[PDB]
């Protein structure tokens, strides 16, 4: 049974300790996944840090402790018991808590390449917003639309810790040449209101 | 610098096998031992087969034994997984690690130093697709514009996307694929650019789906 890995919310210059979560410590290794890589040695032998690791890491029994937490951070943390086989525990996913950052919001029509196809894509994005929480509304010619849309979400970011999301509303081109104003509305914290981002099918 | 390449990596249908490869470069291969480790979509890290470096000692992990065959030829500096009997649940991106050994009066203790890029393995009876590219045209906002390329309907994952042949990296965002109804991907990426610069500048998302052998390079430029 696959596990996804565990969430773990940390304020940068804060301290943040991992737990090995495996279900001396000589036998113990810590490694970190950034967003989109493979897994990278951190600690080995229980608390001796791999070259390049900044002072802030260190082991002890048996948890991961990173002194005060940075941006670059950011990721997936496993530990590793090096027995006769290995065995990798649950993962920590660290969230970094920055400041609240308003998402700016762009539309995107469906393209005269598309539409030849018989379908179309209209697509919202939003770029580099915190905190994760961020919701999406697809209005077509003022009605509210259910069912047809879906977004992802890219990793946090290692350098300013920010969320983008991109979600695109699908649509026959019959339909799609059937309405004219096309919006998606979007709520989130760093909004005091709601932000709007519409065209209207022609120009 | 020390490499760990993989390759083998594609769709398979369920029940059928597939083998992957991890070419070494860089380092003494022979005095080297071996794991496979394996990742599924949004999970964790689980430790799959280990050979030492004369082969002379192999094990498995109890999810794949019977099924999977780890080898290696050092005259070719190549590490082999045989998978047969595939899975659903053995969808995943599988990686090879190298093994660096400590040893004491008390015993002797190791960690992965090494490790490649990583290879996807799809078990699935679903047909390999290519995708269409269509351009994301920057809106006459001047400010900030974003503009982007739609890579739709593709079939294994994954795609690659880069802007500019890799010229441009700053402000874009490439996103994770979404399964559409149909059961292919699709997936966006997107850059913001200096709005005074829509004119002057060309960029192209330069699209690879290896899966299919497609590559695509659209131009994206603002409509009238």
């Amino acid at each position: 049974m696959t596990q996804s890995p565990l969430s773990l919310p940390v304020t940068p210059g804060e301290p943040a300790s991992i737990s090995c979560r495996s279900s001396g410590y000589n036998y113990l290794d810590w490694y970190l996944q950034k967003p989109g890589q493979s897994p990278q040695l951190l600690i080995y032998l229980g608390s001796n840090r791999a070259s390049g690791v900044p002072d802030r890491f260190s082991g002890s029994g048996f948890t991961l402790k990173i002194s005060r937490v940075e941006a670059e951070d950011v990721g997936v943390y496993y530990c590793m018991q090096a027995l006769q086989t290995p065995t990798f525990g649950q993962g920590t996913r660290l969230e970094i808590k920055r400041t609240v950052a308003a998402p700016s919001v762009f539309i995107f029509p469906p393209s005269d390449e598309q539409l030849k196809s018989g379908t179309a894509s209209v697509v919202c994005l939003l770029n580099n917003f915190y905190p994760r929480e961020a919701k999406v509304q697809w209005k077509v010619d003022n009605a509210l639309q259910s069912g047809n849309s879906q977004e992802s979400v890219t990793e946090q970011d290692s350098k300013d810790s920010t969320y983008s999301l991109s979600s695109t509303l699908t649509l026959s081109k019959a339909d799609y040449e059937k309405h004219k104003v096309y919006a998606c509305e979007v709520t989130h914290q760093g909004l005091s209101s709601p932000v709007t981002k519409s065209f209207n099918r022609g120009e | 610098e020390v490499q760990l390449v993989e390759s083998g990596g594609g769709l398979v249908q369920p029940g059928g096998s597939l083998r992957l490869s991890c070419a070494a470069s860089g380092f003494t291969f022979s005095s080297y031992s071996m794991n496979w480790v394996r990742q599924a979509p949004g999970k964790g890290l689980e430790w799959v087969s280990y050979i030492s470096s004369s082969s002379s000692t192999i094990y498995y992990a109890d999810s794949v034994k019977g099924r999977f065959t780890i080898s290696r030829d050092n005259a070719k500096n190549s590490l082999y997984l045989q998978m047969n009997s595939l899975r659903a649940e053995d969808t995943a991106v599988y990686y090879c690690a190298r093994v660096e050994y400590y040893y004491d009066s008390s015993g002797y203790y190791y960690d992965f130093d090494y490790w490649g890029q990583g290879t996807l393995v799809t078990v699935s009876s679903a047909s390999t697709k290519g995708p269409s590219v269509f351009p994301l045209a920057p809106s006459s906002k001047g400010g900030t514009a974003a503009l982007g390329c739609l890579v739709k309907d593709y079939f294994p994952e994954p795609v690659t996307v880069s802007w500019n042949s890799g010229a441009l990296t700053s402000g874009v965002h490439t996103f994770p694929a979404v399964l559409q109804s149909s059961g292919l991907y699709s997936l966006s990426s997107v850059v913001t650019v200096p709005s005074s610069s829509l004119g002057t500048q060309t960029y192209i998302c330069n699209v690879n789906h290896k899966p299919s052998n497609t590559k695509v390079d659209k131009k994206v430029e603002p409509k009238s």
